[PDB]
């Protein structure tokens, strides 16, 4: 039932499955044309041009993540750690 | 009605393709027809077309080659029936096992 | 404009109202011109990536995303390194390739 | 049907977004019309604010606030706007504030109250027909006694 | 605690749990010849206390059903005289993380 | 992870006088109730 | 019968909506659904009320087509039609088998064999009205109708009642 | 009652349908503006007779084709009036 | 492609299982399905309540089924149902029904043994329902005798007899030896004399599963979407096994309705009943042991449901 | 092509859960049914191009669900029903 | 000890067959035959037989003895597995899907 | 016994044709019958008896106790006892005199479609063009006592009174 920030536990790390994900997801929205927060250097693929706002945190989204009680934290794509 | 769209340009009358004629897939080698009642389907246009539901048996697909030999016969109990032979020469390649 | 023969080309076209127009016979009406939204089929083209897998599959190994490299003639080419995880050999065997269909997935592969 | 047993949503108690519970609101047409008359006025300054950066007068007046702040999709709140304005018993909502007092004493159930004020009655039995929950639950003289009022209160056409 | 030498007559076992809470542990001699948690594949057992329990359970965010199940039978179980819904925890040393905790739970 | 371990063993086995190799580990998963040579390492 | 409820409803933004000032888009799709539109369960939605305190809740996105899914609380106002109701309303249709009564949003029907012996169809009057022993009904006019029964569509709702009985008839 | 159904293109309507059906992509077009129509194509007294005809024609190496259409035949005339006997040997026959 | 729905579209997440009550087959079920014939007598078309009637959803593309219209790429087939003339077994739950028999009693349909008996309070304790009717089975299959007083109770004091499976019939045995095969009515009765605290003791649940449901009084029908006809050369017409299972438990039924009807020997009843029971069975399951199977006209065995369910390449 | 049970479990041993999705569904076979919120059948006869629907018995014209399953899962779900087994589905948890 | 053992019976015909496992695999597999309280095999009989969602029991092996069991005893399946989420052909509970993806407004305006 | 026999008379009166009344007058006449014995009575023959037996069966008019006769001379005695039971009639006559009742008590057809509307689906096939109701799919036309069922009630009325003076 959403535990509050400061108690938070899980890994500030960003999964791999979840960066997979969130670069899906922001991917196929920039391809249906959603707003881009970034300046692009020319790119056109949308999968690259997704890449490039995780790069700089720009992407818009949030992560909710279940635990196995059934409740979830949600972590901010901008405030998760990377790599 | 239901007619193949393979062309059926190379088939002499009788429904056969005579030997020697160049052949591709989609094309049909046997012209073969039925008859269908009226009431039986009227199924999209085939109260329009009134007559004969179109069996042929086309060339496979992905081959050709050229009709080498076609011959016709009656069988056992007396059907006239045909068959046809196509020849294609198969020239190694990448693919091709050893 | 290049059509469906020509390699760079497209068979089918699917307007936002979600109806699919094939390209052969789209000809003989003579033009189509595209409005953001819709969705048009394309052949594949370098650097799509696509699942690639060669049976029993035992190892997660078994299948991996490649990147295509459109060549001529027929067998799927491969380099050599790649061919102890799937445990092939280039006798006879034969490889089923799966290309996603979604952005999204296309983007999994790349990134798993 | 009315045994005064409704839907579920349409159950007597109800609960607020904020987790309140709330008995179920009924609306008599006279402030049903006002209501819906009120908020298109506040919202039709909501529209103008983020712009920058007879009861037949009434028909129109209404149709043409239908035509600014309702996109004129809607046939139904036009058909209902109307419906609301000729069958309306009570026209100020100063009139009908007396009037949502009035008809709530006893208690009775939202449906009931509802059509009450909703309708024309003058003897206990006109109502109690339509009505049929009416019948042991309230006196008839006590129910006339309000009708009578009720016809009194009547805002003149 | 009761020990028996052989084999003890069905009426008597049958007449062992008539004293609740009391309870009689039944052993073999021959059975305690040797203490079993001393051999080497045994890691050492800890028995809980309720608090304890209901602090595990609540950390880790589990029902007791969806413990590590541990039958009474056993003869840890036995040795340790558990009962049900007591909680054990076991340290076994590892050959990856080389001291690794765990917990079970008797049937 | 559970796939995961199930592949990485079974394997192995792919590639597979005290009873051994695939049919031992066979009785292993099996559980089985008897087996072809019990033995016993004593110290 | 008018009444007031608070609604929950489910919308789906394409993610081209997703500019900050989305939430307005959000109230505008709200609007645009909501009102004038019928729900077979809580009846004909009329208007919303509480415009500016609209909860937005949290906004999740789905799988496949990237379309942004929300859930919003609103207070509203609906008309919910009921059985054994009394209403009136004013003609629009005639049928042989009935006059069709317009009560606010919604047509109610009423069966001839609903209506009492004395009243008769008329197809010699323009247009076709019903003259009874006394009350002549025709479009304009202004009749009090109880609610027989009522079918519910998700959607879409129609029904039926008479006049028949006492304290009824023409207003 | 009704439940034929007819395959006719919105965006043309000029014709009934002149169409072109293509098995391969398993899908039915418009030959003219080239629009997809369809989607996902899929791909006790008589026994006895025929039972002891069946004998009779085997016996006589008739070939199936004649030992049918004389099944065809019998199946007509059957238990129909005008016959009014014979014994079922006549008719066999 | 297929046609928009305004419905609200939701992703299933709870999934729960039971048995059909036949009131419930009945209110689903659009047609009683009476005649075995497949086609009309002008041999187009549909019979018109035979196996295959427009009610249900239709093939071949051309055909709008008619009581959904749409087309059979929307369609999701529809369900008729059967009335069985006499009640028969559901295959699959013959020996649980065996069990529950022995567990219960055969007169006054009464758990046998009883709360105050102290092993049955023990075994009561389980939380898992399988090992509580294992347990509980494992006593009540032992006492023979339902009892009218109990030292610290029911009547009907009647010895409970031995049951056996034999044949796709099950015999009672009594000691008092006394042998009674034990018809279908008898024990549905008893199911239904069964005490809510008793099946629910047992492994059932109130609702959704009673023994009442695993005898079956009535049949669903698949839409011919389960079991569609497929055609040889495209001018042959080719049918399924179902439709053929169908046809006979079909055909079944009407006899044993017409002998049950009038002129009974109950020897021929008997044996029609044991043959409805048999169609049904291999219906569902073909390969049942030691029974024969049903052999189509060319020889092969019958492809019953429980086959296409059942290995490697069945629909799992 | 088949794309089977092994094939499957590699892509789930890379976690990749939209994939299978896919590749069982859009590359497959998708179905779209509704199911009735009472009953959990499939009971529901869906008469639209009226926005029309009932499932008869258990009465209701109103609480209907959309889903979509891959075709074959429909047959499994008929097949037991017409083996007498009730796969009811329910798209809301009441165990919870 | 069984557990132990048991790890050491199976890590034997590994490094029998001269292959390295890691010990993390083998020991996960060791577990999951444990956890039961007692030795669990794997077979139609030894973990098909547990409680676990009726649609991923009768995937496995006895698919028609396993759903008449379980209309029988009227078993409810949570739809937490992955087998059974796959035969529903909705997006599993693991991997890329295991978490949810929402839009906030927060970071959005800014 | 006479209530009860006058009871079965009218019974027969109401259900069924002479014959089966004759039977029931017959075995009312002799104490006891074993399944051979309406054939020495009657002029009918077995087979048919057994068409009528079946019809009997079918309600709950009469009983029927199976016994062996147990001499072994030869196969011994296949003897069948039929014996009314009282009980099941008046149960079933008043089962089905209250359902008759019940259906005393207690519509739109198109031509083409064949199809059947009711009154809801009235409020659903008016249209607003024309002035008539539609059909739903094929938009065809749609086209389409208690007194006579009280008379026949009247020779219900008898009965009911000759069931209450049974009663009491
Ligand atoms: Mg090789
Ligand atoms: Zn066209
Ligand atoms: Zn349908
Ligand atoms: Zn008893
Ligand atoms: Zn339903």
């Amino acid at each position: 039932k959403a535990i509050p920030k400061d108690q938070r536990a899980t890994t500030p790390y960003m999964t791999k499955y979840e960066r997979a994900r969130i670069l899906g997801t922001r991917a196929l929205q920039i391809s249906m044309n959603a707003p881009v927060f970034v300046d692009l250097e020319g790119e056109t693929d949308p999968l690259r041009i997704a890449m490039k706002e995780l790069a700089e945190k720009k992407i818009p989204l949030v992560i909710r993540r279940y635990l196995p009680d059934g409740s979830f934290e949600d972590w901010s794509v901008e405030e998760l750690i990377v790599d | 009605l239901r007619m193949k769209h393979g062309t059926y340009d190379k088939l002499d009358d009788d429904g056969l393709i005579a030997p020697g004629v160049r052949v591709s897939g989609e094309d049909v080698i046997i012209g073969k027809t039925t008859p269908i009642s009226p009431d039986e389907e009227e199924l999209g246009q085939r109260t329009a077309y009134h007559s004969k539901r179109d069996a042929s048996t086309p060339l496979r697909s992905t081959e050709n080659g050229i009709v080498d030999q076609v011959l016709v016969t009656t069988n056992q109990d007396g059907l006239k029936f045909v068959k046809v032979r196509v020849r294609t020469t198969k020239i190694p390649q990448i693919g091709d096992k050893f | 404009r290049n059509g469906p023969n020509e390699h760079p080309g497209a068979k089918y076209v699917i307007r936002d109202s979600g109806d699919r127009i094939d390209l052969r016979y789209s000809k003989r009406a003579g033009d189509i011109q595209l409005q953001y939204g819709w969705k048009v089929e394309r052949h594949i083209m370098d650097n799509d990536p696509v699942l690639f897998n060669r049976q029993p599959s035992l190892h997660k190994m078994s299948m991996m995303a490649h990147r295509v490299k459109v060549i001529p003639y027929s067998t799927f080419r491969l380099n050599l390194s790649v061919t102890s995880p799937y445990n092939a050999d280039f006798d006879g065997d034969e490889m089923n390739l799966h290309v996603p269909q979604s952005e999204e997935t296309r983007a999994e592969l790349s990134q798993l | 049907a009315a045994t005064l047993q409704l839907g579920q949503e349409f159950q007597l108690k109800q609960i607020n977004h904020q987790g309140e519970e709330e008995e179920l609101i009924a609306l008599n047409l006279s402030e049903a019309r006002l209501v819906i008359k009120e908020a298109l006025v506040e919202r039709r300054r909501a529209f103008k604010r983020s712009q920058k950066k007879t009861r037949e007068k009434e028909l129109e007046s209404i149709d043409v606030l239908l035509e600014q702040t309702t996109g004129g999709n809607n046939k139904d709140l036009k058909n209902t706007m109307q419906y609301l304005t000729n069958f309306s018993r009570f026209r100020d909502q100063e009139t009908v504030g007396a009037v949502i007092q009035l008809l709530k004493s006893t208690g009775l159930h939202p449906f009931e109250v509802a059509q009450l004020g909703s309708l024309a009655c003058d003897t206990a039995d006109e109502a109690k027909t339509l009505i049929p929950s009416l019948n042991n639950k309230i006196s008839d003289d006590e129910l006339e006694r309000i009708l009578k009022e009720l016809s009194n209160l009547e805002t003149l056409y | 605690i009761f020990v028996y030498q052989n084999n003890i007559t069905p009426s008597a076992m049958k007449l062992v749990p008539s004293i609740p809470p009391a309870t009689i542990e039944t052993f073999n001699e021959a059975a305690l010849v040797v203490n079993i948690t001393h051999h080497e594949l045994v890691p050492k057992h800890i028995r809980l206390s309720s608090d304890e329990k209901r602090e595990l359970l609540k950390r880790y965010r589990l029902k007791e059903s969806q413990l590590p199940r541990i039958q009474r039978a056993d003869p840890v179980a036995l040795y340790l005289g558990l009962k049900r819904g007591e909680v054990v925890k076991i340290i076994r040393k590892s050959e990856t993380s080389g001291r690794y905790a765990s917990y079970r739970i008797c049937m | 992870v559970g796939v995961l371990a199930a592949q990485s063993i079974g394997e192995p086995a792919t590639q597979m006088k005290v009873t051994s190799g695939v049919p031992r580990l066979k009785e292993i998963l099996n559980v089985a109730k008897n087996m072809k040579t019990p033995s016993l390492t004593v110290y | 019968m008018f009444f007031i409820k608070d609604l929950s409803l489910n919308i789906t933004l394409h993610p081209s909506f997703f500019g900050p000032r989305m939430k307005q888009y959000l109230k505008t799709k709200l609007l645009e659904e909501v009102e004038g539109s019928c729900t077979g369960k809580f009846g004909y939605i009329l208007c919303v009320l509480d415009y500016d305190n609209i909860d937005i809740q949290r906004g999740r996105i789905l799988p496949t087509d990237g379309s942004a899914e929300f859930n919003v609380k609103y207070r509203a106002v609906v008309f919910k039609p009921f059985k054994g109701e009394v209403v009136d309303g004013t003609v629009v249709s005639c049928s042989q088998h009935g006059f069709e009564v317009q009560v606010g949003p919604m047509k109610v029907f009423v069966t001839k064999h609903l209506m009492p012996q004395d009243l008769t169809f008329n197809a010699g009057s323009n247009p076709p009205s019903y003259q009874s022993s006394e009350d002549v009904i025709t479009i304009k006019s202004r009749i009090r109708v109880k609610i027989e029964g009522c079918i519910s569509q998700v959607s879409s709702i129609h029904a039926i009642g008479s006049i028949k009985e006492d304290y009824l008839g023409a207003i | 009652p009704n439940l034929n159904i007819v395959l006719t293109c919105p965006e043309c309507k000029v014709y009934p349908p002149k169409i072109v059906e293509r098995f391969s992509e398993g899908d039915v077009v418009c030959a003219l503006c080239g629009l997809v129509l369809s989607d996902k194509l899929v791909d006790n007294e008589v026994q006895a007779a025929f039972a002891k005809i069946t004998m009779l024609c085997d016996a006589a190496e008739l070939p199936k084709i004649v030992k049918d259409c004389a099944k065809e035949a019998y199946k007509l005339c059957h238990d129909e009036k005008t016959l009014k006997g014979k014994s079922m040997e006549s008719i066999m026959a | 492609g297929q046609q928009y729905s305004s419905a609200p579209l939701r992703t299933v997440k709870e999934v729960q299982f039971g048995l059909f009550s036949p009131e419930e087959v009945r209110a689903i079920s659009v047609a009683k399905i009476r005649f075995p014939e497949t086609m009309d007598e002008t041999q187009t078309r549909a019979k018109i309540g035979g196996l295959n009637d427009p009610r249900l959803g239709s093939i071949d593309r051309n055909l709008k089924c008619q009581t959904c219209q749409e087309g059979m790429n929307e369609c999701p087939g529809h369900f008729g149902h059967i009335d069985l003339a006499k009640p028969v077994f559901h295959v699959g739950f013959i020996a649980k029904i065996k069990k529950v028999c022995e567990c219960v009693c055969m007169h006054c349909g009464k758990l046998l043994l009883d709360e105050h008996n102290e092993l049955m309070r023990q075994a009561l304790a389980i939380k898992d329902s399988k090992k509580r009717f294992a347990a509980i089975w494992t006593l009540c299959k032992t006492k023979m005798v339902c009892e009218t007083d109990v030292p610290s109770r029911g009547g009907c004091g009647n010895t409970q007899p031995t049951i056996r499976k034999d044949g796709l019939k099950l015999v009672g045995s009594w000691k008092k030896p006394e042998l009674r095969v034990l018809s279908t009515e008898e024990i549905l009765n008893i199911f239904k004399h069964i005490s809510v605290k008793d099946f629910t003791s047992l492994g059932f649940n109130e609702v959704f599963s009673r023994p009442e449901w695993m005898i079956l009084t009535c049949l669903p029908v698949p839409p011919p979407p389960v079991r569609p006809s497929i055609s040889f050369n495209e001018s042959q017409r080719g049918e399924d096994d179902l439709t053929f299972k169908l046809a006979d438990i079909l055909k079944a039924n009407i006899s044993l309705e017409t002998l049950e009807h009038n002129g009974a020997p109950h020897h021929a009843i008997e044996e029609a009943e044991s043959l409805l029971q048999f169609h049904v069975a291999t219906y569902m399951d073909n390969d049942i042991a030691g029974q024969p199977q049903a052999l189509q006209k060319s020889g092969r065995p019958v492809k019953s449901i429980r086959a296409r369910l059942k290995g490697k390449e069945g629909r799992i | 092509l088949r794309f089977g049970e092994m094939e499957r479990d590699c892509m789930i041993a890379h976690g990749a859960a939209s994939f299978l999705k896919e590749r069982l569904m859009e590359a497959s076979d998708a179905f779209r049914v509704h199911i009735c919120g009472i009953c959990g059948l499939m009971t529901v006869i869906a008469k639209l191009n009226h926005n029309q629907f009932e499932c008869k018995g258990c009465d209701n014209k109103i609480d209907i669900y959309q889903i979509h399953i891959p075709y074959a899962a429909k047959l499994l779900f008929q097949e037991l029903m017409a083996m007498n087994i009730t796969p009811r589905l329910y798209t809301d948890r009441s165990r919870d | 000890a069984g557990r132990a053992a048991l790890y050491k019976e199976v890590y034997n015909v590994i490094a029998s067959d001269g292959s390295y496992v890691n010990y993390r695999h083998m020991a996960l597999l060791v577990d999951v035959m444990t956890t039961q309280g007692g030795l669990t095999s794997v077979t139609r009989h030894g973990f098909n037989r547990s409680n676990t969602g009726a649609l991923m029991r009768c995937s496995f092996e006895e698919t028609v003895e396993i759903l008449f069991e379980a209309g029988a005893s009227a078993e409810l399946d949570d739809c937490r597995g992955v087998s059974e989420n796959v035969i529903l052909g909705q997006m599993a509970p693991i991997g890329t899907g295991a978490f949810d993806v929402m839009i906030d407004e927060e970071s959005l305006v800014k | 016994d006479d209530i009860v026999k006058n009871l079965l008379k009218f019974v027969v009166r109401g259900f069924y044709g002479g014959s089966f009344v004759l039977v029931l007058d017959a075995i009312l006449f002799h104490s006891v019958l074993a399944e051979d014995d309406l054939k020495q009575l009657l002029s009918i023959n077995k087979t048919e008896l057994g068409p009528l037996i079946a019809r009997l069966r079918s309600d709950r008019l009469i009983s029927i106790h199976k016994q062996r006769e147990y001499p072994p001379n030869s196969k011994s005695v296949e003897r069948v006892y039929y014996y009314v039971k009282y009980p099941h009639a008046i149960d079933a006559i008043k089962w089905k005199v209250h359902q008759v009742v019940q259906r005393l008590k207690d519509g739109y057809m198109c031509p083409i479609c064949l199809t059947k509307y009711t009154q809801l689906e009235a409020v659903q096939l008016l249209n607003f063009d024309r002035t008539e109701f539609l059909c739903s799919l094929c938009d065809e036309p749609l086209v389409e006592k208690q007194d006579k069922l009280n008379r026949l009630m009247d020779q219900i009325q008898p009965i009911i009174d000759s069931l209450k003076k049974i009663d009491d």
